[PDB]
RNA sequence: GUUCGCGAAGUAACCCUUCGUGGACAUUUGGUCAAUUUGAAACAAUACAGAGAUGAUCAGCAGUUCCCCUGCAUAAGGAUGAACCGUUUUACAAAGAGAUUUA
């Protein structure tokens, strides 16, 4: 709905939450359709959410054993860095991705004592707690971010954009203040006219 | 609200669009109430917008911590018995659906079928008789008026044979250290130093 | 000021007859119709069981500058539209008063933020300055195409036959119709004469009037109504050759009739606007030949 | 009464027979927010309305007659109303009793309840302005409505006279052969507002005509709001009726001061 | 007429303040009274030094 | 309805239909408007008007041809 | 519909059924919003041009504006984002000479 309100009908949002263009875009269309972090970080959360919901669907359809469901959820939570791409738009998630990797070493070498190397470990409870605490701290982030996006859709952006000073333009703002001080002091020395 | 093409849906499209800031909270409530491996299915209490915009899982998953430890410990045993004697473990393919096919409806597809058996350890009767009737429930001992306060499910209280039985199931995942002299220079005060 | 705002200006006849009205305030509701700038939308219902929500369409600044209510946008005193208000004050002060409105979105917003009154809003909202002009309204009440070949058409118009009882026809030919006198006023005068009121349900009579040719015709169904239309008309004029013509009698006007004795149809009067003007110019002599 | 109050309103179009909510495809992809097509070149995007109002047939008592509805059904005028006798809005031609109920309400919004605007739309179409009590319609697009039949000049006007007479009291009808357009003036604004939505995108084909099977292929006729009449023969009529309106109001207004004193 | 003024229960998902947009307005100046620019009269002789 | 790939086109016989010819005809009038505007310029160069003048004679001859077919 | 009374009929023997009649219980939803053309998104395509400080080639950073666009943004980018590159007469006097007037 949000893509189509912005006029971006040449971008197709897949059912697995993959966002790909439907044609070769003009440069004006690439400028317009360049979505930000809060769209994609929201879109990658739904990619993560659907990927977990789909395994319970596959379990419920009969296609997947209950051990494969436990192993499937364990595979998702430990491989979000290669199944989603959430790191591209919020790179603080590499703490959570490396926590689920470091938890997997603890779980596997206690699970696989006197067992061979193989897939079927589904003790997904430690890695589940990581993402539930990742979701704990990004609720206030994305409510501020997407709330700024939707109100900028409904209302437009403000016309009172005052630019703060920066390293980029400190030499530019210095001369504007320097020219005004010289122009004041001469205009006060002037007698008239 | 599948094909919102009429003029009547113009107000409901703003409701879909203004709910996107609340969507990360709906993913936290859905993933925390995810079914544990010893459950076929789980009824959750939900709160939904009347225009079908957002669906929050309006529950918090509260457990008895000795019961919850023994449930994950029995699945720890049940999954190491599985990986020991399975000839070949087929991990499923991810993503479990193609991105062109839509998420198939619950009622035409999922609801009509028998679910499947979950991960349940067989619970030998002479050694586990105090827990085997209620261990793999959704909320264990929820309607038992003497073990819990009620269906609000707070403030449990057990007897000695039930408490030692959960202790015996939990031995894959318990602490297994009883002296505090083990943690001599390995406590958090030494970690701060 | 967003925390100090005026109460809304609504008429008494928008609020209606009941005493207590539950009104809903939305602090930035819709935007104004006039200045296109947001305001506090008040909306309400006359009774509890009503079925029409009465919204405030304009902001209180646009309602104050015109001195109108926000709901029906009629004047707060005299309860008349703005276009008629500024016309009535124009006949008293003998100069044109007019509230003019910008077509420009930057000049709709500009014109609302000024604290002036517009048009007749200086005269109204001052009760002393409004009552004396009503007194000045009272003294006013104490006063209280020669090249055209038209010959193909005038053979088909009757123009030589008489309005007697004895022909039994459906159609008639109405001439001497002014450029005023609207098509509904001639059907209402005939239906008042026959008592066949609400004629548009049964389709008893069908009337075509050109208003350029100053001529027309009215067709009846069920020819027995034609003798009722003949007999219910008393006054007639006899041309000094003969050939009596009945007069329909719209207020202060006179419309002559002759039985067509066939169905005239559309386009009998003319097939071009330049052509129809000459038929009125053709007739004007025959009316003067009929009377004088 | 005999034509309207005797019967009840009937369902014009079955709800399965109603048109599809998506428009005809003039683009590559459909847009879900703005229910239109996006990657497209252009389009005329005007089509002949499949439905039409038979005024003496479809009129009847509705649910809004018993509820005291002020407002007319929009899709009754288009000949598209699927609700029939269960519909909340009125299903009949405006009469002097009906417009007298609307007399407080007509100043700001039309007979269909839709709110009017400060100034007119650029092409003189749409709902209308509240600053002008306009009672005259611009009947245009007659070439498309006829399906291009030559039809003479007098005959086109006669068709306009037959159809618009069913929709209320008519003040005058003028047809201009050179401009190929007509101007229909009604006694009340509520009949002009009803007949604008009734005869928008319609035809004049009169089924005894050869084309009647190809009435759908055409463009359709434009009924939009009319401008002021430029000739001084009718300009002087306008200040005369404005003079008579003013004297009828001053008599009403001195009685208000008589009660006020 | 005594008129109770109430607030409508806003939908938490629909945008509150529907007439609120980010638009730009030019403002007219309310100049009712002229402010006298109360200078003194006139040490006004000056050569071409400036 | 598109027809951009199709020539003006100088040949007339190939398209039997007149209603299609209704579209082809505007396809020509539009150029008549563009170039016609391109006829009066501040420079008023002979070479530009001179080529435009030839285009006008070519178009007028085409109007004679369409009239002759009718 | 339920419940508390009251009266009558039948079965009864003061209980049940039946229908007459008082109470009590419960008491004002919803819409700023109607379903394809006529009250308003926008791209794309076609045609015509075609990137500031220049002698040529390359980085930019600002400012003014009743232009904004992307973006979470007070970051940054939008060609240094664009527009800017035109049109320009009275706060006017003081001195010194020849032609044409006036009465
Ligand atoms: O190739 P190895 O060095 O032997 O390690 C593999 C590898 O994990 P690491 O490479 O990070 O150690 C597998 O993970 P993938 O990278 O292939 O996805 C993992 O199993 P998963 O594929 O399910 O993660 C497997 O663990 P195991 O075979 O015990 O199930 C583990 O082997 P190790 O047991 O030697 O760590
Ligand atoms: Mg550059
Ligand atoms: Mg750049
Ligand atoms: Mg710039
Ligand atoms: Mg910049
Ligand atoms: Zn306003
Ligand atoms: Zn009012
Ligand atoms: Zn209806």
């Amino acid at each position: 709905l949000l893509i189509h309100r912005k006029g971006l009908t040449y971008l197709h949002l897949d059912y697995n939450f993959n966002l790909k263009p439907t044609k070769t875009l003009t440069t004006k269309e690439r400028k317009k359709s360049r979505l930000g972090n809060s769209f994609h970080l929201m879109r990658e959360l739904l990619k993560m959410m659907k990927l977990i919901v789909d395994t319970h669907v596959q379990f419920r359809l009969g296609n997947v054993d209950a051990f494969q469901l436990a192993d499937g959820i364990h595979y998702i939570l430990n491989h979000i860095g290669q199944l989603t791409g959430i790191y591209r738009y919020k790179y603080k998630v590499m703490h959570q991705i490396r926590a689920c990797k470091d938890l997997k070493h603890i779980i596997y070498y206690k699970f696989n004592k006197n067992l061979g190397k193989g897939p079927g470990c589904g003790f997904w409870q430690p890695a589940w707690r990581v993402w539930l605490n990742f979701l704990r701290g990004t609720i206030p982030l994305l409510e501020r971010y997407i709330g700024n996006l939707i109100t900028r859709q409904f209302e437009g952006r403000s016309n009172e954009i005052v630019k703060t000073t920066t390293k980029q333009r400190l030499d530019a703002y210095y001369d504007l203040e320097l020219r005004n001080s010289v122009m004041d002091d001469i205009l006060e020395m002037m007698p008239e006219s | 609200h599948s094909d919102m093409a009429s003029k009547m849906y113009n107000t409901d499209k703003k409701a879909f669009l203004g709910a996107l800031k609340y969507l990360p909270h709906a993913i936290l409530k859905l993933l925390e109430n995810m079914p544990h491996p010893w459950e076929q299915a789980k009824e959750v209490k939900v709160l939904y917008h009347t225009s079908g915009a957002i669906t929050f899982v309006n529950e918090t998953p509260r457990v008895i911590e000795p019961v919850y430890t023994a449930q994950w410990s029995a699945t720890w045993i049940a999954m190491r018995r599985e990986k020991r004697d399975r000839t070949h473990f087929k991990r499923m393919r991810f993503p479990p659906f193609d991105d062109d096919e839509p998420p198939l409806s619950y009622e035409q597809h999922i609801e009509n079928i028998e679910p499947l058996d979950p991960i349940n350890l067989p619970l030998d009767s002479q050694d586990d008789e105090y827990v085997k009737d209620w261990l793999y429930d959704s909320r264990p001992l929820e309607e038992d008026s003497k073990k819990v306060n009620g269906t609000s499910y707070k403030k449990w209280s057990f007897d000695l044979p039930e408490m030692s039985n959960l202790y015996r199931l939990s031995t894959p995942l318990r602490d297994e250290v009883t002296d505090k002299n083990y943690y001599y220079l390995f406590d958090k005060k030494s970690f701060f130093n | 000021d967003e925390i100090n705002e005026p109460p809304p200006n609504i008429c008494e006849q928008c609020l209606g007859d009941e005493a207590n009205i539950r009104m809903t305030k939305i602090p930035q509701g819709s935007e104004c119709k006039i200045c296109t700038l947001p305001f506090t939308l008040y909306h309400f219902k006359t009774s509890k069981r009503s079925n029409n929500i009465i919204k405030t369409l304009i902001c209180v600044r646009c309602a104050t500058q015109r001195n109108i209510c926000q709901c029906c946008m009629l004047d707060s005193r005299w309860h008349i539209p703005i276009q008629l208000r500024d016309h009535l004050i124009s006949l008293v002060n003998e100069e044109n008063v007019m509230t003019e409105e910008a077509k420009n979105d930057m000049m709709k917003r500009f014109l609302s933020l000024k604290n002036v009154k517009l048009g007749g809003a200086q005269i109204t909202s001052d009760p002393s300055e409004a009552d004396n002009i009503v007194d000045k309204l009272k003294n006013i009440l104490l006063r209280a195409y020669a090249s055209v070949d038209i010959s193909h058409i005038l053979k088909k118009l009757p123009l030589n036959e008489s309005f007697l009882k004895n022909p039994s026809t459906k159609s008639f030919f109405l001439y001497n119709i002014d450029a005023s006198i609207p098509e509904w006023k001639i059907t209402d005068t005939v239906s008042q004469l026959l008592g066949i009121k609400k004629w548009k349900d049964g389709n008893s009579l069908s009337l075509i009037v050109n208003h350029k040719a100053k001529c027309g015709g009215l067709r009846f169904q069920s020819s027995e109504l034609g003798e009722r239309f003949v007999s219910k008309i008393s006054e007639t004029l006899v041309t000094p050759k003969g050939l009596k013509r009945g007069v329909l009698l719209i207020d202060r006007f006179r419309i002559f009739i002759i039985p067509w004795s066939s169905g005239f149809s559309a386009a009998s009067f003319g097939t071009n606007t330049a052509e129809n003007i000459k038929l009125s110019l053709s007739l004007n002599k025959l009316i003067q030949l009929e009377l004088g | 009464m005999t034509s309207w109050r005797d019967k009840s309103a009937k369902v014009q179009v079955k709800e399965s027979e109603l048109p599809s909510s998506i428009p005809a495809q003039t683009g590559l992809t459909f847009n879900i927010w703005y229910n239109k097509w996006s990657q497209g070149f252009a389009g005329n995007t005007r089509f002949v309305s499949p439905f039409a109002l038979q005024p003496q047939l479809h009129s009847g008592k509705t649910r809004g007659d018993n509820d005291g509805q002020l407002f007319f059904c929009l899709f009754f005028a288009k000949g598209m109303c699927c609700l029939g006798p269960k519909c909340e809005y009125l299903h009949h031609i405006p009469d002097e009793e009906d417009i007298g109920k609307l007399a407080l309400r007509t100043e700001v919004l039309d007979c269909f309840g839709r709110e009017k605007f400060a100034d007119y739309r650029e092409d003189m179409g749409g709902i209308g302005s509240f600053r002008k009590k306009n009672k005259t319609l611009y009947v245009g697009g007659i070439d498309g409505a006829l399906n291009s039949k030559h039809l003479k000049p007098a005959q086109i006007e006669s068709r306009i006279r037959f159809v618009f007479s069913r929709l209320g009291d008519i003040d005058r009808i003028r047809y201009v052969e050179s401009k190929n357009c007509g101007f229909v003036k009604f006694k009340y604004q509520a009949n002009a507002e009803f007949a604008k939505e009734a005869m928008s995108n319609q035809t004049l084909l009169l089924p005894s005509d050869k084309e009647w099977d190809d009435r759908r292929e055409g463009t359709g006729l434009l009924v939009k709001w009319a401008n002021e009449d430029p000739d001084p023969a009718a300009q002087k009529r306008l200040q005369e009726e404005l003079k008579l309106e003013s004297l009828n109001m001053m008599v009403h207004l001195i009685n208000n001061n008589t009660n006020s004193a | 007429h005594h008129i109770e003024v109430v607030s409508k229960q806003m939908d938490p998902l629909l945008p509150r303040f529907v007439g609120k947009k980010a638009r730009k307005v030019v403002a007219p100046t309310e100049n009712d009274e002229v402010v006298p620019v109360l200078h003194m009269d006139g040490g006004e002789a000056d050569p071409n030094e400036w | 309805k598109d027809y951009s790939r199709y020539q003006r086109p100088r040949n007339v016989s190939k398209v039997k239909s007149i209603k299609e010819a209704n579209e082809w005809k505007r396809q020509v009038s539009k150029e008549i408007k563009q170039k016609s505007t391109r006829i009066y310029d501040p420079s008023l160069n002979e070479m530009q008007i001179a080529e435009l003048n030839d285009e006008l004679n070519n178009l007028f001859k085409e109007w004679k041809r369409w009239q002759w077919h009718i």
